[PDB]
RNA sequence: AAGCGUUCAUAGCGACAUUGCUUUUUGAUUCUUCGAUGUCGGCUCUUCCUAUCAUACCGAAGCAGAAUUCGGUAAGCGUU
RNA sequence: UGCUCCACACAAUAUAGAUGGAUACGAAUAAGGCGUCCUUGUGGCGUCGCUGAACCAUAGCAGGCUAGCAACGGUGCACUUGGCGGAAAGGCCUUGGGUGCUUGCUGGCGAAUUGCAAUGUCAUUUUGCGUGGGGAUAAAUCAUUUGUAUACGACUUAGA
């Protein structure tokens, strides 16, 4: 499902004869389709409002991409995962291009992390850091660092014959 | 693409390297290792002893000498490491076990000619670096094999011998080259260049 | 009184290196490294090339000799002048490895009458070449 | 020349077959060099034959043959799938087999 | 973790020459010259002026980094075992037995031998390594010095000697009899 | 780890608990054998296990040495 | 007129599988190969690798015949000088000569009826009858017997 796409939902309860025109909720949604972000909405108002889908309904759904989809940016990324015995809030810093982009490798290293499936991750807010110097995780500052220069020292080199005669090199 | 084919292990993982022999056996391949002492595992060498003592004691109990016939040839260590590996009981993994020749160190005639290797089975493309690996030239030295000075001059002497014959070669090689750039740039070249050769 | 130490060149990663991509979409085009992500994915670029803007992990491209200096997070444009000023893209055809690309495709689509020239033709550098051995 | 073949070589594999079962009516086959199933089209649907010697000629031959279609694609390694007029007599685990240029596709 | 570089500096006096290819290392000064393997290390070795040396490794993980400070640390003691040598000074201290050692070769093969360990004849010859000089320090009483350039083989020599006078089953922290390193010190002093 | 252990909770321990393994005990049950699987103990015979009694090497101590006690690798060697 | 080995048939069966070529450094890979140069190295400098998709070879009735040209080669085939090679050497390389082919080049000659494909056969073994040459001219066992041996075997004996 890695494939993410940022889903923007707008949901509201269904019109009432006492109040009509609800309240007309909003959320993004990060999800492989349409269809996983209907419900990770739901999943979410489930929580902080007294609301269910049979209840309410989906007024909209759209897609977002990035304004500047091939730009490089640091990403602030809350995030609250259940544990294995609980809970914790959980904050960290993602340095990815497209804000979709980012949770498809949040999400894959949390789960390898701290084995947190996509399941039970709740993304708190993602929040792509407008500057720099404000950061606070050292992985990523040492991208922030000018003229970023090193080596890819032991290349691999597929095969696509089960046979070489020439015991590869590997200088690269 | 040649039927019979000297495969060096040099650096070579055993088990990566079993079932790249696996298949061409049962492929059919004629498959002749060599430099077999020498091959590498995954692991670090103190514990790489103890995983064979494990296996070492585990035998028959009632008659030790019908058991699992423990190995200790570098060569035989590796072959067992294709028994299981290859369908040995029914009659086409023993025509497989047939058609493979396992050859320690490099005995004649191969010597004198190209010893094929497998890329994928390479400790140094395979191996994180800096991780333990093990040769199996000293394993089977610590754990009762007992030809590790013989085929250690022996291969000394094949290398000095061997080494001339590149000497030689390289000096045939530098003329042919020599006269390849010489009568190059001739206009049967100019069309090669353009076609593709 | 010399100290030696050899420091073993490689082919470094940096925004302003010319990078070969090798499989996918693209699957051999030229491109120049816009900018790093981590040390498993970087941007590309290939506005002389077709190649869209785009972010790729190294496993799909192979890193050039090639160097050329401009802005890092450059655009299109920035990167197109840079390329068309520093004639990377001719000097890469003088690399001998853009030739042995080349002829390996040239040698991919050639037919079989020109087959059958080389066959003739390989004859014909042989007896020359084989008698100046002979005289050698 | 010094080499008369107009077929492509081929080492037989195995029976279609599951782990505890296999199939006499499908038999596998390698091509050696193809690579891949968006390339291995063209070796695909070729006439392809077994060839081998018998101990006692029958028909003015003592080369017995047998003959079968390659009909598709196999896995992602470039291994395709050939029916025989007659099953292979599972013998030819790794015997080399004929694979010819017609009926011709370009 | 995998910082994408790291970074340790190597001062070279002007006095030692380096030679390094591949992992082996090779120093020619005025006390000598050492030579030591790196095989096992997977580092990269630079340059500034023949004065510096820079070490480095690029993409490396927290116990991978700590290698490449030791390394350095190691370089350096090559150093200062080509320009100053390290001296150890030993103690021979015993409750009531003097410790006797005795400078002798067997055959070839130098060997240094504990004799009257607490009064037993234990032939206890112990081996000696390459460079590594062995002198009485005169004018004290007691003392063992142990001259080469490889810090390691003249403090391993050095270890040698502690196990080797090590005494047994005995309680030996009221026995503090047996060998002792008084001092880490440099065949010069600078 | 409350306390004992002069002083010191953990040399030795170690109250109040509390978490494991075992089938060498004995339990509970009845899955197997009722058209027979010979049931204790002894004699002798051998292998295996370690959760070590001595033996090799060590470590600890309220171990001056000996006797010591705990602990480690250790089933090779023995255990009348 | 036994037996073996050299040449050939040919006849048989027998094939875990020929249908261009196993086309030969080592070591290392966070390093080398190759080339030039020398104040000879852990050297200088340069090239190169980023796939064997490579190198050779490869055209001729399934590979026939004939003529000619530019050469002094390739290239079988065996011979021969030698050398090398004992890890399972059993092969490698070389001198020299002859031999055929040569598609390096030009020409000419014949290809047909297997009739629209029907592997359209070209190998590797070994034997068996024989061809026609070479070499060579024995043991073992039973039975008798001895005991260092023994249930019987076996072993150890001795015996023109």
């Amino acid at each position: 499902m890695a494939h993410f796409k940022e889903y923007q939902v707008i949901g509201r309860r269904l019109p009432t004869e006492s109040v009509p025109e609800p309240k007309l909720f909003r959320m993004r949604i990060f999800a492989s389709n349409e269809v996983i972000a209907k419900s990770r909405y739901w999943y979410f108002l489930q929580k902080l409002h007294k609301v269910k889908k049979a209840s309410g309904e989906i007024v909209s759904i759209n897609q977002i991409n990035e304004a500047h989809p091939t730009k490089v940016k640091n990403f602030g990324v809350w995030v609250r995962y259940d544990s294995r015995s609980g809970t914790h809030n959980m904050y960290k810093e993602i340095r990815d291009v497209s804000r979709v982009a980012a949770v498809e490798t949040l999400y894959q290293d949390m789960a390898a992390r701290h084995r947190a499936r996509f399941r039970s991750i709740h993304i708190l807010k993602v929040a792509e850091i407008e500057k720099t110097a404000d950061v606070k995780r050292q992985y990523v500052k040492q991208f922030l660092t000018k003229d970023l220069k090193f080596p890819l020292p032991h290349r691999v080199q597929k095969s696509t014959k089960t046979f070489s005669y020439k015991r590869p090199s590997t200088f690269y | 693409v040649e039927p019979v084919v000297v495969i060096d292990g040099k650096g070579h993982l055993v088990g990566r390297l079993a079932s790249v022999v696996a298949k061409q056996l049962l492929n059919g391949q004629k498959i002749v290792v060599v430099r077999a002492e020498e091959l590498n595992i995954s692991g670090e060498f103190f514990r790489n002893k103890l995983k064979y003592h494990d296996f070492l004691r585990k035998a028959t109990a009632f008659n030790k000498t019908r058991g699992p016939f423990h190995f200790r040839a570098p060569s035989r260590i590796f072959y067992k490491a294709l028994r299981g590996m290859v369908s040995h009981k029914t009659a086409r993994g023993k025509a497989a076990l047939e058609r493979l020749k396992v050859f320690e160190g490099i005995p004649p005639p191969y010597d004198k000619k190209k010893r094929v290797v497998v890329p994928q089975a390479l400790r140094v493309l395979r191996l994180k670096p800096g991780r333990k690996y093990t040769t199996l030239g000293k394993l089977s030295t610590s754990v009762g094999w007992k030809y590790e000075d013989v085929v250690a001059k022996l291969e000394a002497k094949r290398k000095v011998s061997s080494a001339e014959y590149y000497a030689k070669k390289r000096a045939f090689t530098k003329k042919v080259a020599s006269a390849n750039a010489t009568a190059a740039e001739s206009d049967v070249a100019k069309q090669l260049a353009a076609l593709g050769y | 009184t010399d100290s030696i130490v050899k420091a073993s060149n490689w082919r470094l990663v940096e925004v302003g290196r010319v990078v070969l991509i090798k499989k996918g979409q693209s699957a051999g085009k030229l491109a120049a490294i816009v900018e790093i992500i981590d040390q498993k994915k970087v941007l590309i670029d290939g506005p002389k090339a077709g190649v869209p803007r785009q972010a790729i992990n190294l496993g799909q491209v192979v890193l050039t000799p090639l160097t050329f200096a401009l802005p890092r997070g450059a655009r299109t444009a920035t990167v197109s002048k840079k390329w068309a000023a520093a004639a990377v893209c001719e000097k890469w055809a003088a690399s001998s490895w853009a030739k042995k690309i080349a002829q390996r495709e040239r040698r991919a689509a050639l037919t079989d009458f020109e087959r059958f020239q080389v066959m003739v033709l390989r004859k014909q550098k042989r007896y020359t070449v084989k008698k100046a051995l002979a005289k050698a | 020349a010094e080499s008369h073949r107009l077929y492509v070589k081929g080492k037989h594999l195995s029976y279609q077959r599951s782990k505890r079962v296999n199939n006499p009516n499908v038999s596998l086959i390698k091509i050696e060099g193809v690579a891949t199933p968006q390339d291995a089209q063209f070796y695909l649907g070729k006439r392809i034959a077994y060839v081998y010697r018998a101990s006692k000629e029958v028909r003015g031959s003592k080369i017995r043959v047998m003959w079968g279609k390659v009909t598709r694609t196999h896995g992602n390694s470039g291994v395709v799938r050939a029916t025989f007029r007659n099953n292979l007599p599972a013998k030819t685990f790794g015997a080399s087999v004929r694979i010819f240029l017609y009926p011709s596709n370009i | 973790m995998k910082y994408i570089q790291t970074e340790q500096q190597i001062e070279v006096p002007e006095g030692v020459t380096v030679s390094i290819k591949s992992r082996i290392v090779k120093v020619v000064g005025p006390r000598g010259t050492l030579t030591k393997n790196l095989k096992h290390i997977d580092v990269t070795f630079t340059k500034v002026n023949n004065q510096l040396i820079k070490v480095a490794v690029h993409n490396g993980g927290r116990k991978h980094v700590a290698a490449l400070r030791t390394v350095k640390s190691l370089v350096d003691n090559m150093i200062t075992g080509v320009t100053k040598g390290y001296k150890y000074k030993m103690r021979y201290v015993y409750a009531h037995f003097p410790i006797n050692v005795n400078i002798v070769e067997k055959d070839g093969a130098k060997f240094i031998e504990v004799r009257n360990f607490l009064g037993d004849k234990k032939i206890r010859n112990v081996p000696v390594r390459d460079g590594v000089t062995i002198e009485f320090s005169t004018n004290v009483k007691d003392e063992i010095v142990l001259s080469g350039n490889s810090v390691e083989d003249v403090s391993q020599n050095a270890a040698d000697l502690q196990q080797i006078c090590r005494v047994r089953n005995k309680d030996i922290r009221k026995f503090l009899d047996g060998i002792y390193v008084s001092h880490k010190g440099f065949i010069t002093e600078d």
